[PDB]
RNA sequence: AGCUAGUUGGUGGGGUAAUGGCCCACCAAGGCGACGACGGGUAGCCGGUCUGAGAGGAUGGCCGGCCACAGGGGCACUGA
RNA sequence: GUGGGAGAGGGUGGUGGAAUUCCCGGAGUAGCGGUGAAAUGCGCAGAUACCGGGAGGAACGCCGAUGGCGAAGGCAGCCACCUGGUCCACCCGUGACGCUGAGGCGCGAAAGCGUGGGGAGCAAACCGGAUUAGAUACCCGGGUAGUCCACGCCCUAAACGAUGCGCGCUAGGUCUCUGGGUCUCCUGGGGGCCGAAGCUAACGCGUUAAGCGCGCCGCCUGGGGAGUACGGCCGCAAGGC
RNA sequence: CCGAGGGUAGGGCCCGUGACUGGGGCGAAGUCGUAACAAGGUAGCUGUACCGGAAGGUGCGGCUGGAUCACCUCCUUU
RNA sequence: UUCUAG
RNA sequence: GCGAGCUAGCCCUGGCCAGGGUGAAGCUGGGGUGAGACCCAGUGGAGGCCCGAACCGGUGGGGGAUGCAAACCCCUCGGAU
RNA sequence: CCGCAGUGAACAGGCUCUGGCGACUGUUUACCAAAAACACAGCUCUCUGCGAACUCGUAAGAGGAGGUAUAGGGAGCGACG
RNA sequence: GUCCUAAGGUAGCGAAAUUCCUUGUCGGGUAAGUUCCGACCUGCACGAAAAGCGUAACGACCGGAGCGCUGUCUCGGCGAG
């Protein structure tokens, strides 16, 4: 419903309980309200799995318990993640419903290796974080916009195209 | 899997007479039990087509034993079906 | 490879020598089929006839029985 | 029933080296690689070979076998999870509960298609090099779809033992595996080989029958046109019945 | 009311039938090539896929109705 | 590599 | 310098589409198999979906040409959650 | 029972057979042209790892996008087969 | 058999809205048909990506034909405002 919310933990020792299935319409991410100890909440990432009955978190410590997330430092090798913590705390550093996250495919000193979900590879840094678990996007692909144009229903630009025009109009155009 | 003491509590359950180690009452009870944790196994493991075919033989083994008891005494056949719960 | 509206049965009833959905009313819907129904192709069916070691193949014009048609298509009369 | 036993039957997850090709560093030359002999090709921007490191699929050497499992196709590095079939011994339990099976219903090589990953190597197509008369093929150097997996679709084939299933009767010698026994051998299953009776037109089958008898099945019935045309069912189509 | 017959329309089963075109069979014999039986010269046949004046070829699978010792590993036994 | 039919 | 009370857009915030028709997901029940596939029947009510007012339009013909008018009148037509 | 007529008047598809292009509802050249023109749902190459890449901007800055490679921009075709 | 080129048009299609010689030649439709529609195909100059062959439904799109029906027409002739 035209809004944002959470995207980056950094208060820990906190109790992570899988709020609920609030599959969400606004970023290809499907998240559920994450119930913290105090009671303070957050429509959190959609890293598939972690059943309703919440039951997680993270921590400077550890707990690969699927989903969840800590610094690079605190992370296995051969592991699949998201909550792409690029720079030191820059919260998320990639993978948006981009299921196929990154896989600490080898780390090095204040530098941890990452399979570039998108489609390449290089390294991050020290404390830098990132929570494993999948994504959530049920292949959020495909699906037919049949005899109409989902598009429009887009609210998402018919910013339509052209290219053939009659003129000689717009940038590199 | 099927436990050995589970098998006996089933054999004891269905026996009309203390010592019924093999009879219509036991066969069907065995085969039906073997039918419900083999089919349960095939729902996950979608493609176990070798053990599915070996199940279907056993499916046909049941029915023919069932056939016999209706052929002789359909009175205890209505008692055997309801108790188990097969046919619909 | 599906077939069916008089179609399957019933109540009453017309008509007929009189049975019968045979024709009609009203009622409920069933009746059929691979143990080949519906459709298509073709046809006079038999006693007998020709052949055959035979079982079985063919065939059934004149003599005989039952049947059909009277140029094609129907209907009624008189009337046992 | 019970009590053992074997196996690459299956399907889910997981790990294990061996090497393969690409990538970063070391070292270190001038040639490599390749055939019937060459050539195309790589390489002085330093390749091939060796050292070390990496990443990645994909199979799975020796054991492994003329051996094993399985309904058919077909199935092999170890792991555990569900699970099928199938075999000796006790002779305990039911009590003829059976044997065949139109149609169906399910499986089911490999090619292929549908979408979604992945692509080390192999490899039609296509590309060069050779070749001869000619080279659209053999031979050499490249390389794409596929081959890989999930999921759904095709179901065809020298799908082979070219040979339905069941039981029961008719000498044997011999190799091997599995299960039991008084375990110099007898026993029940299973696999290879020789060989009496017998069948055969011919080879050859021969208690693993192509012998002798009983059920129930499918298929035959001159060669081409044909396994095709037409009607019908089925597939996204290539086709397929 | 039922109905012989006549009409307009709609479909179904079939015979004829056509420019043209796919193939199939004959026919003295024609051209171009070697596919096939001796490893027919690359052994052949096959499901399929692509490609090639044409026989065919190459790939994935396989069946031998494939066979020699022109070579290796050994096997199996007195 | 090819060389008809009787 | 001057302008989106022209018009093309874009942001924010309200209002508006008389009636009718077609009948997919679903859920209920029944249906030969192990569960099912899956069938059917009921309910059900989607779709830039159909038939059409207002409303949006302005092909196809008619008039008009110092018009009613610097684009309008007439018959006609498309769209119609 | 009645008239030539019984939606009696009034509002109310002519249908069919075929072909070509573009699939389709559309959108557009206000005052000629609504079309085989653009638009598309859909495909393919593709630049981009963020403080993105391209667009405005004299330097800030906004956009992008509080998006983050099932994504954002560049594109030639424009179901599906 | 060759001379040149980087190879030197492949599958589908074809007088198509790319074919002027042309109302091309054969076929059907007709009392005759230079429009159509099928087929050949010597494609004056199609062709796979500004896709290529086809394609149910879909179109105020364009072109071809049949019934149904009417002053559109065989000259109309009357009338109402």
């Amino acid at each position: 419903q035209y809004r944002i919310i959470d995207f980056k933990r950094d208060k820990d020792g906190i109790p992570g309980r899988v709020a609920t299935i609030e599959y969400d319409p606004n970023r290809s991410a499907n998240i559920a309200l994450i119930n913290y100890a105090d009671g303070e909440k957050r429509y959190i990432i959609a890293p598939k799995n972690l059943k309703v009955g919440m039951e997680i978190m993270s921590g400077p410590d550890a707990d690969i318990k699927i989903g969840n997330a800590l610094p690079l430092e605190n992370i296995p090798v051969g592991t699949l993640v998201h909550n792409i913590e690029l720079k030191p705390g820059r919260g998320g550093q990639l993978v948006r419903a981009a299921g196929t996250s990154a896989q600490v495919l080898g780390k090095e000193g204040k530098y941890v290796i990452v399979r570039l979900a998108s489609g390449e590879v290089r390294m991050i840094l020290g404390k830098c974080r990132a929570t494993v678990g999948e994504v959530g996007n049920g292949g959020r692909t495909d699906k037919p916009f049949v005899k109409a144009g989902n598009k429009h229903h887009k609210m998402k630009a018919p910013n339509v195209r052209g290219v053939a025009m009659n003129a000689v109009d717009h940038p590199f155009g | 899997p099927i436990t050995k003491e589970e098998k006996q509590k089933v054999i004891q359950e269905f026996a009309r007479f203390p010592g019924d180690t093999g009879s219509t009452e036991v066969q069907v009870a065995l085969l039906t039990l073997r039918i419900n944790r083999l089919s349960e196994h095939l729902k996950v493991h979608k493609k176990d087509h070798h053990s599915h075919r070996g199940l279907l033989m056993m499916v046909g083994q049941r029915r023919r034993l069932l056939r016999y008891l209706q052929r002789e005494d359909p009175e205890r056949y209505r008692a055997l079906i309801e108790k188990l719960g097969i046919r619909g």
